RNA sequence: CUCGA
């Protein structure tokens, strides 16, 4: 997902949701400190998010569940 | 309101680079794109490069 | 990154720009944030247009 | 069907510069492969000598003039780039020029040592017009390869050089232009063999028996990374 | 107070004052680059809070 | 105002 973003946009559904989802995910690795799932292979934090999206590992429902469970874990 | 004025005259020498506008006399403009080596230019059967 | 003082452009995008190489000039704008950097890869990259 | 190998067979001197070297014999394909892989190296990288720094006394920069000479000092720097010297023993020499009196200043008036030899003594450097006027300079000659401009040398130095030591652009390569021709070789039974007539043209600071040996030493060194290491 | 052209310059070492002469103006024929100081001129500053 | 696309 470096040259073109045709693989990623056919999973989320439209470009304007893909941009917001990848911008939300790409900030959890910038300052939040959460670790990436795909191997990095020397890339910035934008293309790692755009590659996590295109392999079905990051969505909007997954990004909501994965932080609500950790907010409940912060409650405990 | 001025005490003294100094004036300094530099002398810049400039070669050609990729970007310098060159043009003929018949209205064919141009931007220089690449400065090849001498041996890459097309040469005729007497040895002179172009 | 090339040495020199001239923005080197791809020869196929000149139909979109209407740019003839006879002394044209082009402006270079950088996106700063992390949202704008993702709006230049998925919305405005030249392989999408 | 084993092979046949070429050899440096004939060398003749048309003039002090123009030469014509033939190679014989070759097979069909290699007559046009070596003839193009010996032009692309003899034009690019051949070691020669050239003038680098000129220091004329009394003059600060290159954009002024001196009394009693016809040209500007910048025209003298443009004249001193086309000087064909040949340094044998050392790797860097300094030559002196002294002249006084009405007349031109040829390149033969340089008080040379035993090793350097100005090969074209009829070159023209200056023009003196007054009797009282004189000129005196010291000229540095180095050994190099390719083309090294003045901005690279002033950027890649760090000691403070004194005001007055002008810098000249240095073009080091001796070969001016070179062509080659492939004719049918004269072999009695292997009829389709070729010969290769490399037609060289330079200035007098190179030897055509040595230039092809350097240009084939380089080619047999660069192919040494292909023959064993994969 | 008036301004002055001095060879003394604050917060600048010897590496830029090599081409400035006794009086503070650059020598004729000195090869300069981008950023080097040609005329050393200092100006008085009214005192500020810190 | 003059010049460049
Ligand atoms: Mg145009």
């Amino acid at each position: 997902a470096r040259v073109t973003v045709q693989d990623a946009v056919e999973k989320i559904g439209n470009r304007f949701d893909l941009v917001l989802v990848a911008a939300r995910r790409a900030r959890q690795m910038q300052v939040g400190g959460k670790d990436p799932l795909v191997p990095e292979e020397n890339d910035k934090t934008t293309v790692i998010a755009l590659r996590e999206i295109e392999e079905g590992l990051i969505n909007n429902q997954i990004l909501d569940v994965r932080e609500r469970q950790e907010q409940q874990e912060q409650e405990a | 309101g001025v005490l003294k004025i100094v004036k300094v005259y530099l002398a810049v020498k400039r070669r050609i680079q990729p970007g310098d506008k060159m043009a003929g006399r018949h209205g064919n403009k141009g931007v220089i794109s690449k400065i090849n080596p001498i041996e890459d230019m097309p040469y005729d059967e007497n040895g002179t490069p172009v | 990154l090339i040495e020199g003082k001239a923005i080197q452009l791809h020869p196929l995008v000149c139909a979109a720009y209407n740019a003839d190489f006879d002394g044209d000039q082009m402006a270079v704008h950088v996106p700063l944030t992390l949202e704008a950097q993702l709006e230049a890869r998925a919305l405005m990259m030249s392989t999408n247009n | 069907t084993e092979f046949l190998k070429p050899r440096l067979v004939d060398i003749e001197q048309v003039s002090s510069t123009h030469a014509k070297v033939t190679l014989e014999p070759l097979e069909r394909g290699f007559g046009h492969t070596l003839g193009n892989a010996l032009r692309r190296i003899l034009l690019s990288s051949m070691p020669g000598c050239a003038v680098t720094e000129v220091e004329i006394d009394g003059v600060l920069h290159e954009y002024s003039t001196k009394e009693g000479v016809q040209e500007d000092i910048l025209e003298i720097l443009l004249n001193l780039k086309g000087l064909a010297v040949r340094v044998q023993g050392k790797d860097e020499v300094i030559l002196t020029l002294n002249k006084s009196g009405i007349g031109p200043v040829t390149a033969a008036d340089i008080t040379h040592d035993g090793d350097v030899e100005i090969v074209k003594p009829q070159h023209v450097i200056c023009h003196l017009t007054d009797e009282n006027a004189s000129i005196s300079m010291r000229i540095k000659v180095q050994r190099g390869r390719g083309y090294v401009p003045a901005s690279t040398r002033i950027h890649s130095e760090e000691d403070e050089r004194p005001i007055g030591r002008l810098l000249v652009d240095a073009c080091y390569s001796p070969v001016e232009r070179i062509a080659y021709n492939v004719e049918a070789a004269r072999v009695e039974q292997r009829t389709d063999l070729d010969k290769l007539v490399i037609e060289m043209e330079t200035n007098g600071t190179i030897d055509p028996e040595e230039a092809i040996r350097r240009a084939a030493t380089i080619l047999a060194e660069q192919l040494e990374a292909f023959v064993d290491l994969r | 107070g008036p301004e002055e052209i001095t060879a003394d310059i604050p917060n600048v070492g010897e590496a830029a004052l090599s081409k400035l002469d006794e009086s503070g103006i650059v020598y004729i024929g000195a090869e300069v680059t981008g950023g080097d100081i040609l005329v050393g001129k200092v100006t008085p500053k009214g005192e500020t809070q810190l």
